[PDB]
Order: structure tokens, then sequence, then C-alpha cells
């Protein structure tokens, strides 16, 4: 059997009132018992899910920790031991280092590509750390899903940065709506930064 | 997040069998704030039991005081009975007299 | 330095026959405030109900924490999202040395501190999306802010120093605690020695263990109160049986001139 330790979500971590979970997941397993650890700290909160049967004829474990936000911030550290030879341990956290401020670029259509059913609104954000990050975007403040963004990437200067591409309806974008750009990261004024797009 | 209540029980003045008392079920460093408490004698509820106002401490986490004016003796046994969100079942602590 | 603070709660679903807002009022320790959104009337709580006071101020304070009672419930207004919400505020002051009053204004969503009221800018804020979306609701309602300002700077330090006048009594008061040191058999081969303390004002009190006069450790504590603002304190310390006697307890406490040692 091996483990795998996943980290909150980034946006979780952002908004006081979502549950940012570290989830430790055992696979190819007869039962597992889990102890998580803080610091060193051993904390007993954890919730374990019943094992499941998948295709392979293998069980597959998972437990969550639900975290403090500033804990998670605070770049706290989440053991998750194992037992089942021996017990495996994982351990979890945020990177440290001086958190940076996300720089949020918008880019309209060229025309060029106009010409098209569909056109695509082009969102770089760079400088940032560290990496955790959240993107989304608004039209008219009402949110959109068609959008797809690159994996946090380190640049030359130690910094991450990304892009984000949403895809609208030519007609949509011709009719004047405001896009937004929405960029969650630490660093930012209460989470939180929005730029705005929209045709000249 | 979520805050699972520590449940201590102890008496007002040392446990002297005959004399009057008071029987304390203290309830603390729980979140939610909604919170059930019972307090037992023989395993059985008691119905004339009040309690403090639900407060809560420097973190944020609630705590809450359930008393009851009783005379202990040689055989009667007094618990605290708590179901809370964080609890699957409820949790039962026996009065101690040590303690 | 004394102080004087409210613990403020508000739930966007209150259980059944339970207010959605309620607020205790603290003079260090001990509780002297209760006012809850089904009554809605501030009262005295214990002793403080017959503090020798002024004849409107129970009017002034049952007028302030209405005020508070809406503000609470339109922060929920605010955050629209999802789940159920808990706010939670801390609000109040302590005397710094040279007639000043230190304030305090937390506040915690879900049981998690995310905003502050800033005493010398008059405004709400912290790291938090829901700090902004909560300050900007309230910054925007007619004079909150300033009812905020005056409630921290002039009510609670006026407050403060009445019930230092009126209630020094109450806030002086010294019960020592009644002791004993019981040993139960825990494990074969060992015991669990309990010093425990009794009703006992106020909650500053160190139980430590010595053996034959040596330091054996302070032991593990807990500590609660009574219904009666005194309190109770146990230690425990695991020793060898057939040890028991070697062992006694001490216990320093405000109340009591030189320390206690509390014999098995
Ligand atoms: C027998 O069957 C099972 C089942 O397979 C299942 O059966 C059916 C359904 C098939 O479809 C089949 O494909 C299924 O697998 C097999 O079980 C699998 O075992 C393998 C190992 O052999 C596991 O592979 C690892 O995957 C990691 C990533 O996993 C995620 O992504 C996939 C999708 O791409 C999902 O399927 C997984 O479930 C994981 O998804 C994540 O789940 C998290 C937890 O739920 C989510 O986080 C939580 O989300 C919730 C709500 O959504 C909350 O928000 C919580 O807050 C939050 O915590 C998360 O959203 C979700 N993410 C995504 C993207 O979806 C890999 O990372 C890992 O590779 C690393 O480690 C390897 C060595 O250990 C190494 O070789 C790799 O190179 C890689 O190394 C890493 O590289 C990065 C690069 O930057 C580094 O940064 C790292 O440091 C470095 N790490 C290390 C350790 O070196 C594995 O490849 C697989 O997870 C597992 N599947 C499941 C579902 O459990 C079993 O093996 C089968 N046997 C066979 C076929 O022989």
């Amino acid at each position: 059997p091996s483990v795998f330790l996943f980290p909150p979500k980034p946006k979780d971590t952002l908004y006081i009132t979502r549950e940012p979970e570290v989830t430790c997941v055992v696979v190819d397993v007869p039962e597992v018992q889990f102890n998580w650890y803080v610091d060193g700290v051993e904390v007993h909160n954890a919730k374990t899910k019943p094992r499941e049967e998948q295709f392979n004829s293998t069980y597959r474990v998972v437990s969550v920790l639900t975290v403090l936000h500033q804990d998670w911030l605070n770049g706290k550290e989440y053991k998750c031991k194992v037992s089942n030879p021996s017990s495996i341990e994982k351990t979890i956290s945020k990177a440290k280092g001086q958190p940076r401020e996300p720089q949020v670029y918008t880019f309209p259509p060229e025309q060029e590509e106009m010409t098209k059913n569909q056109v695509s609104l082009r969102c770089l954000v760079k400088g940032f750390y560290p990496s955790d990050i959240a993107v989304e975007w608004e039209s008219n403040g009402q949110p959109e899903n068609n959008y797809k963004t690159t994996k946090p990437v380190l640049d030359s200067d130690g910094s991450f940065r990304l892009e984000s591409r949403l895809t609208v309806d030519k007609s949509r974008w011709q009719e004047g709506n405001v896009f937004s750009c929405s960029v969650m990261h630490e660093a930012l004024h209460n989470h939180y930064t929005q730029k705005s797009l929209s045709l000249s | 997040i979520q805050r699972t209540p520590k449940i201590q029980v102890y008496s007002r003045h040392p446990a002297e069998n005959g004399k009057s008392n008071f029987l304390n079920c203290y309830v603390s460093g729980f979140h939610p704030s909604d919170i059930e408490v019972d307090l037992l004698k023989n395993g059985e509820r008691i119905e004339k039991v009040e309690h403090s106002d639900l407060s809560f401490s420097k973190d944020w986490s609630f705590y809450l005081l359930y008393y009851t004016e009783f005379t202990p003796t040689e055989k009667d046994e007094y618990a605290c009975r708590v179901n809370h969100v964080t609890l699957s079942q409820p949790k039962i602590v026996k009065w101690d007299r040590d303690m | 330095h004394l102080s004087l603070l409210y613990h403020l709660t508000a739930v966007s679903s209150p259980a059944p026959g339970t207010p959605a807002f309620w607020v205790s009022g603290w003079l260090g320790p001990q509780q002297y405030l209760s006012y809850n959104s089904l009554r809605g009337e501030a009262e005295p709580c214990g002793a403080w109900v017959w503090e020798n006071q002024v004849s409107w101020y129970w009017e002034k304070e049952t007028t302030d924490l209405r005020i508070k009672e809406k503000l609470f419930l339109e922060a929920f207004k605010a955050l629209g999202g999802k789940g159920p919400y808990t706010l939670q505020g801390l609000l109040g002051c302590e005397l710094g040395p040279d007639n000043t009053s230190v304030p305090t204004a937390k506040f915690a969503l879900n049981g998690e501190e995310f905003m502050n009221f800033d005493l010398k800018q008059g405004t709400w804020g912290g790291d938090w999306p829901e700090a902004l979306a909560i300050s900007q609701r309230w910054q925007q309602q007619d004079k909150a802010a300033n009812k905020e300002l005056t409630f921290l700077l002039f009510s609670c330090p006026h407050r403060l120093r009445e019930h230092l006048e009126r209630g020094r009594g109450n806030l002086e008061w010294k019960e020592p605690p009644s002791m004993r040191l019981k040993a139960r058999p825990s494990s074969p081969g060992f015991s669990v020695l309990t010093c425990s303390a009794f009703s006992f004002y106020p909650p500053e009190l160190q139980l430590r263990f010595l053996r034959n006069g040596l330091a054996a450790g302070t032991g593990q504590g807990d500590f609660g109160p009574n219904s009666d603002g005194s309190f109770h304190a146990s230690s425990s310390l695991t020793v060898k049986s057939g040890d028991e006697h070697h062992y006694c307890c001490i216990v320093q406490h405000a109340g009591l001139a030189q320390p206690l040692r509390v014999e098995l």
C-alpha cells in the first residue's frame, strides 16, 4: 500500500468561511489507522471515510483534516502517518518566503482572430509568491466557466506566473459586455483583485 | 473550524455524603455553539437542572456550565451526557469524586 | 490592569427557542451583564444585581446592545454565500497607567478571527474577503462607525471607571480554596494523586507536588467555573503505589497570606 498527501484548494485558504482540508489518501490495500500532527503536536479532529473497492480489486482509504486558515498561511506543517511493514509518514505545508502581490494584465483579442464564431480573452498573472493562487472570470459581475488556466510556473526572478484564457461568443464581446479576470492570493488586499476588459 | 467539547464534572464544595452541595458539568473549547447537555443520576436524566450563559474564550471556542443542587450518597452515581455536531455518538463522563 | 469586555455572538440559524444574538459582559473574570435577542434587555448578573448603580445605566447598556444586535444580523446579509454563519465580537477596554484606555475590537466568522475595528481610523477591516463585505455594509450604514467609536472610546471607559467606584467590593473579593488530596489505584504498581481546590476566587491558582519536600512537578491540571462565579481546579500526578504518603500538594492563591501544604 502507498500514501498521497493533498493540500487544501488555495481558494479555501483565502475565504475564512470556506473549509480548507488536507486529504491523505492510502491506495493498494485490510484496515488502515491514521495519525495527524500539526508542527509535531498530534490532533484528533480528522475524519476517515469507509474503504472502497476499485476495478483492480484493491481498497482505497481517505482521511481529511480541516485546518485553521491562519495556521495554513503561517507555514505550519501537516503530517499524515499511515499504520498498516512500518508506518509511512508524509508531510505537506505552504512554501516559506516573502509573499509577493500578483500583477494582472488583460489582453483583448487582436482583430485577425475577431473573424470567428468565438473569441479568446487573455489574462496574465505574474510576480506572485507563493504559488498558491485561484483565477476566475465574470461577465457584468456574474461568474463564467468557459476558461482554462496554466499551472503556476516559476520565472527567472524567483516569482511564479500563469495564464488564463476565457473563450466567449463574438457577439457577447461586440455588444460591449464588461469581462473580469479575478485573482485570489494571500498577498492581495482582502485576498482578491479584479482586472476588467470591454471592447473600446 | 469545528471543535469537539472538553467535559469536566466536579462538585462546588468537597463531596461529603449527607451534606447538600452542587454538581457541575463544565463543557468548553467547542464550536459551533449548538450543544446538548444532560446531568444523569444513576444513568437517568435530572429535570431540575440550570445553566450559565453560553459564552466564549480568547480562542473564540464556546463554554457553558450545567449545575444542579443535590445531596450525594455512597450508592448514587452521577454523570454528564453531551451531544454536539462533532460527536458521532453522545459522550458520557462520570463524576469521579477525587477531582 | 482590570478590563470590561463584551463577548457578542450572532448565528444565522438559531436552534428552536434559543436567541439569534446574545452578549455576556465581563469585568475581569466575573460576568456582570447578560443580553439576548428574545428578552431584548441588558440585565445585571449575580453580585452586580445590587451594585450601588445609577437609575438609567441598564437602559443605556440595552440601547447599545440592540444597535449591535441589528448590526450583527446585517453582516449575514453581506455574506449571502452558503452554509450557516457564526459572527462573534470581542469589544471592550482596559485602563492604562496615566488615565488612558486601551481598547479591543476583534471579530470572528465560523470560529476564526477575520476582522477588527481600527480606533485611530474609525473603520472595520481585516485580511479577508468577508471582512471587506461586512466592513463595507457596516461602514455605509448611517452612523454605525461613529456608535462603534463611541461605544469603545466614551462608553466603555466611563462604564469601567463607574464599576471600579460603585462595585469595588465585587472585584476585590478573595475566597481561598478548600483543599483535598486523594490517591486512587490506576495501573498495577501505580496510583493517581489528585490535588483539588474548591470554590475559590480569583481564578489565578498554582497547584504543584512535593515528594519528601522536593519539587515532584506540577502534574496535569484542569480548571472550571462554579454556578456562583467561584472556581474549581485539580492537578493529577501518577505515583508508585506504596509511595503516596511521601507526596504532598502546595497551593498558591491571592486569598492565602502564605502557601498552603495539603497532606494526603
Ligand atoms: C488500482 O486502482 C487505483 C484506482 O485507480 C483508480 O481506478 C479507476 C477509477 C481508474 O480510473 C484509475 O485510473 C484510478 O487510479 C489506483 O490508485 C491510484 O494510484 C496511483 C499511484 O499508483 C495514484 O497516482 C498518483 O496521482 C497523484 C495525483 O492524484 C490526483 O489526480 C488524479 C487525477 O489526475 C486523481 O485520480 C486522484 O484522485 C488525485 O486527484 C486529487 O484528489 C485530491 C484528494 O481527493 C484532491 O484534493 C482534495 O480535493 C477535495 C475536493 O475535490 C478538497 O478540495 C480538498 O481540500 C483537497 O485536498 C484534488 O482536487 C485532486 N486533484 C486533481 C488534479 O484532480 C500524483 O501526484 C502522484 O504522482 C506523484 O508521485 C509519484 C510517486 O509517488 C511520482 O511517480 C509522480 O511523478 C508524482 O510525483 C510528484 O510530482 C510533482 C510534480 O510537480 C511534485 O510536485 C510532487 O512533489 C511529486 N511527488 C512525489 C511523491 O514524488 C501519483 O501518480 C492515484 O492517486 C491513485 N488514484 C486514486 C483515485 O486514488 C491503483 O494504483 C491501481 N493499481 C494499478 C492500476 O496498478
